[PDB]
């Protein structure tokens, strides 16, 4: 009656759920865990991404004393360098005996990459929970309807009234603080932005990919600029963003438990294979198939007279049913441990009539509920090959 | 186009550099290159000359080349520039000091043409690569694979994505600037500019210093030529330094963004993947670096990594509710098992 | 080694503690607090303050139902009324004969008070923390400091780092949720964000002070227009920022935990007089004074010139003091039941030098920590009292 | 004030509406009084009349008296208005729709001019409440006690730090405006307008508008007097509609913000600070309520909580980093603890 439901919470699966009643006829769902939803409050706290050293023009002060200055864009390595006495077309401009010091400045400073498709840290504060969960039924045809699992709408979406999660996948798999490139998610923890830490993730603290304050050391070491002309070395650590695909840590859309796969995102784990989200249901009985409109099913048995079976969608098997009553019949093998290609398929008395299923074995003896009374529709059949491919259509695994 | 943003255009003027590294007992040359930026994956790197080319300060034409020798521009054509990096590369376009160019990747950028009384030719590091973002990594210009996503540089020079510093700018020598106020030597501007000076001998150096100049010092090789370009901010280059005493705003965009679509790419040659009984047998042979790798998909995990650059056949013992299968930044691929051997038993015979 | 003070926090007050130092000499304090701060990682979720009804203005479709738009604040009451027959200069405004629809709306607004004197609502974390004690050694100099838990952030504000333990701030008074009016704090719920309903300090949620949007349910209830005529009957009860005001909670700043007063802080604790500041520095030798004045003070003996009854500084007491090497010495009592005035007490061989005080009996027998040796300014003096005066210079004080 | 603030006055326009307790079957109120204010903590009290009364729609004088009879201003004197609230007022200035009058807080608010047979008022109802901030907490003070700071209207009109969402001088009929095209029910602009309409005969109903008119039904009575001003702003009023052909959602201040200022509060004598050792005896008789607490210090909370308002000798445990005594809504009072009364050891918290 009231149909209790939870599987994994993968993404390309339509567990084909039943709701069991003896009132009215039982009625099939589709309870489809349908993609891997997290998605709770968040705080951009800097960007990383591959350095470039775009040299704010070395603040030089060549004799007496020195200074560096400060000009928009603060935090300014600078280191003074002797042994110079400089040309860039015309003469030395830096030339005292007092010091002959040519004093570069270089910061690390976004890239261009930084704007787009770059290392995305995150401080990810605890906030709301998501999830995403198809109802089909035997009368409704689909729906696959975004639901709250916070104190924002637990509560009806779509077909049936619905009260959903926690799920196991209310937090990523990945750590609390998060930093996402891509398609690829790299767990790395930090407190806060501020200062980072040079020579490893948050090493180029850029609050957004145009910005004034920073953190401008990605290792960056300025060295003597030999035979006493000027240039600026650059001497550098790889940023975290040529680590993370190339030099990568864990790419945890390849690495993060359940089955997930990332895209750009502020804390959530896409097309994870787990991550389950309790679904329940508090169905109207109006919205049943009746049991006098359905078979009471009854004289069961399955044969064939020629198959062939499909473990994603068109697996088939006869039923000479001699049912009691007759009329549309939704089937399930119980609450999403199979795959019905239908919703609802009509089942009388006297005679034979295939339906639709698929099941994760090879030949039909999956049990099925077809508008009560389960039974094992086995018929010879012919073996699919259908295993190559996606997320499976033959439910959390239970047969051959 | 030849006109994108006046923003650069107008408002900057080429200058001449020391290069970081010539072999002429290190020439000065207007080719100075800073920022290389193989950071476009896709065939194409934007590199930096010190002076900007383009339209001249102008109007008119990407097709010329307007370097500094002396204070004075040498405008003449873009195709005695020659950018190249490992084998020539071909311009696409130049806007500001940024050029853009179909070129194969390089640890090194190495530019280049006649000037001076040497060969005058510039030479600077930069890690390159055409990488997909992702679990791949490639070198050479794309002629082969399928595409994929990953960074691409745009053909349009407006972009305002990013900018550059290019507020107040400071000096380049260019003793051709500084002549002689009739025994001691005089700081001058190259076309305007608030031109800040000290020789070796006393001067004052701190404040606006275009009205100020030593009065105390002959030699012109122990001044500093000045060129403060506060009406033609020009590119904050490591081999132009800074004044100290002005400040100017006159932040001026990057024509050249990486950005990221379907780049055009490579794809490692096509892997085999094919299930058996709850298998992924997984014969595969691949060119550049293709990190596999797996999800375990159910309530299942189960990771696997591996770099594949050598043809292996691999397994990943996939579970009945999947396993997926990363053949590097080529979309994560997916397999459910239950078998697919084919044949088992749990029906009933009669065919 | 470290800065030693045992002795506690008020405000108001200059009160001292004496820093056990052996490889230096020791340092007075006058331990000045009067400035605390928490200050954590923390999300303003909204503010609050009770309603203004301003009456927005509804798209009334008119008769044949009518549709409330949705306007750019978010949660409205709006009721359809029929039975009206609109007037508002002539005739009905709308489409019916006089079969009219008066579709009345009210949201709740912010106020013009909710600017400038009003409540505001914080989840209060932790990761910025910051327990601030200053200390005007006196001896040495000021230091401010303060403690911070992100690490991308210093802790080593003041001379170096300063620890505090019954920390002085680096808690917070109130509650993980706060509501505020005006000076009185009360560390009281409020509905998390995006939910809030009346029966709470925080029915009311707009994002700012002055917004656009908000949450709007204060019990505002629309009601029948009046004689079967169009208009907006707006019924307005109590609400957060009005009630909770004497339906109050703890009014912090009489009341906080920790000595502290309280006021609309984006999370502080002012004024703190907690149990006591146990202070612990981790300073260089700067802090100190130096163990050339004296390596270890060899002999003294104190007794009074004259004494005070009193915590207010007047008591004098000469001391006969002598030392290995003659120097400075700064002074306090151990315990600070006899606050000293004194940053530094000379010391030479078996001389006599008087110093400054404060004490609270006519016989002040008080240790005076005399940079390594205690001694007891013991005699009969003459009794002066004006003990209603602010919080102890006597400090650590349950006594006469 | 008088000087820049044609904002509201020349885009604008008083607008006639409607209130329950008028005329002999409900005068049409262009005074119709939504938003009452009296919300602060001050002693002022804000009403928003629907007329635009201050300047006529002119440059000077916040005592003139603009209401809409009509589909045109009235601009007279004020001096036929009567503002009260639950106690007749004083005017101290209008500025925009809404008028600042000062009177004792109320649960309603009864503005009327007489004009007609009739006395032709309006009232409204909404919960109003002042206090004094802190510890006393009051509806209003009594009379007595410090001021202290809290929020309070100034006398002058402009006085912003708000802003209210305005649409227009929205839908309002004016059947002034509405003519006749023929025999079928005509609106026309109040002052340049987008004007809202439908008959039971077709149009738009939704008040999609672009100077909807539906001249297809006869009755005047059985069509919609709207409008949509779509280059004016007023206060949105729930007697005044809006639509959403070319409704503006465009916030535009309010005048008379309560801000802070000394507001008159409250605070009662007679703490009478008396200290004999770790306890402050208090003899206390205030005028009026007094809200007393305290904290005995520490990590210590310590709360009290007592009203009081009759004579009562109260007593608090100061302690070895001292209480503090709160009496009233005026900042804590300060007490170390020790003995008074002559004579003992001394030197420890154990003599």
């Amino acid at each position: 009656y009231e149909h209790t439901a939870v599987m994994p919470n993968k993404v390309g699966i339509p567990y084909k759920a039943l709701v069991e009643r003896p009132g009215y006829a039982p009625v099939h769902l589709q309870i489809q865990l349908v993609n891997t939803r997290i998605i709770p409050s968040t705080n951009l706290e800097y960007i990383t991404c591959k350095y470039k050293t775009k040299v704010p023009s070395p603040v030089v002060k060549c004799c007496g004393a020195t200074q560096c200055t400060s000009k928009p864009h603060p935090d300014y390595q600078c280191q003074v360098f002797t042994g110079v006495y400089p040309f860039m077309w015309g003469g030395a401009y830096c030339f005292c005996d007092t010091e002959n010091t040519q004093m570069s400045e270089a910061y690390v400073e976004r890239s261009e990459e930084c704007s787009i498709d770059h290392a995305k840290a995150y401080k990810v504060h605890t906030g709301t929970v998501q999830a995403m969960v198809n109802i089909t039924y035997g009368s409704v045809s689909w729906r696959s309807a975004d639901v709250y699992v916070n104190g924002e709408t637990p509560a009806k979406i779509g077909d049936a009234k619905l009260i959903i999660g926690p799920l196991s996948s209310a937090w990523s798999p990945f750590d609390n603080k998060v930093v996402v490139y891509g398609h690829e998610v790299y767990n790395y923890d930090f407190p806060e932005y501020g200062t980072g830490k040079a020579g490893s993730f948050g090493d180029l603290q850029s609050r957004t990919s145009t910005s004034n304050d920073l953190y401008a050391n990605t290792n960056l070491k300025l060295q003597r600029p030999q035979a006493g002309i000027v240039h600026t070395p650059f001497t550098q650590a790889p940023s975290g963003f040529e680590r993370w695909k190339r030099d990568k840590g864990a790419p945890l859309n390849d690495v993060a438990p359940f089955g997930c796969s990332i895209a750009l995102e502020p804390l959530r784990a896409e097309n994870c294979a787990v991550g389950s989200i309790p679904i329940s249901i508090d169905i109207p009985d109006a919205a049943f198939t009746r049991i006098s409109e359905t078979p009471t099913v009854s004289d069961l048995e399955c044969k064939i007279t020629e198959c062939t079976y499909a473990s994603d969608f068109g697996g088939i098997a006869t039923v000479a049913y001699k049912s009691s009553k007759a009329g549309n019949c939704p089937i399930h093998s119980p609450s999403g441990v199979a795959v019905i290609k239908e919703n609802d398929v009509t089942l009388a008395e006297s005679g034979s009539f295939t339906f639709h299923f698929s099941t994760a074995n090879i030949h039909p003896a999956f049990k099925l509920q077809v508008c009560t009374s389960a039974v094992t529709c086995k018929g010879d059949c012919k073996p699919p090959k259908d295993h190559i491919v996606d997320y499976p259509a033959q439910h959390t695994e239970s047969f051959t | 186009d030849l006109d994108t943003h006046f923003t650069q255009y107008k408002l900057a003027r080429p200058y001449i550099a020391d290069c970081p590294n010539c072999g002429h007992s290190r020439c000065d040359s207007p080719i100075a290159i800073e920022e290389v930026r193989g950071d476009a994956h896709a065939g194409v790197i934007r590199i930096q000359t010190s002076a900007m080319f383009g339209l001249k300060t102008d109007g008119v034409d990407l097709a010329y080349m307007s370097f500094m020798n002396g204070k004075t521009q040498k405008s003449i054509k873009i195709d005695n520039l020659h950018v190249r990096t490992s084998a020539p590369c071909s311009l696409v376009s130049h806007h500001g000091y940024y050029i853009l160019a179909q070129c194969p990747p390089g640890d090194t950028v190495t530019v280049g043409f006649h000037d001076g009384p040497n060969r005058h030719t510039c030479t600077v590091a930069h890690k390159v690569e055409f990488r997909p973002v992702g679990r791949e990594k490639y070198r050479h210009p794309p002629e082969h694979g399928v595409e994929l996503p990953c960074n691409r540089y745009t053909h349009k020079r407006a972009d305002q994505g990013h900018y550059v510093e290019m507020h107040q700018p400071g000096l380049v020598a260019d003793h051709s600037l500084l002549s002689i106020h009739s025994a001691k030597v005089k700081i001058t501007v190259p076309s305007g500019a608030q031109v800040k000076y000290y020789c070796k001998c006393p001067d004052v150096r701190e404040g606006i210093t275009s009205s100020d100049h030593t009065t105390t010092c002959t030699d012109v090789k122990q001044c500093r030529a000045y060129l403060i370009d506060n009406k033609k901010w020009v590119y904050n280059s490591g081999r132009l330094p800074r004044g100290e005493g002005d400040t100017f705003k006159g932040k001026l965009h990057v024509p050249f963004v990486p950005v990221k679509a379907k780049c055009i790419a490579t794809l490692a040659p096509e892997p085999l993947v094919e299930h058996k009984h709850r298998t992924l047998i997984l014969h595969l042979h691949p060119d550049h670096p293709t990190l596999l790798t797996t999800r375990s998909l159910g309530s299942d995990a189960n990771p696997t990594r591996q770099w594949i650059e050598r043809p292996t056949t691999v397994n990943f013992t996939v579970t009945g509710e999947g396993l997926e299968y990363t053949w590097g930044n080529h979309p994560p691929k997916r397999v459910w098992a239950q078998e697919s051997g084919e044949g088992n038993p749990h029906g009933w015979p009669h065919e």
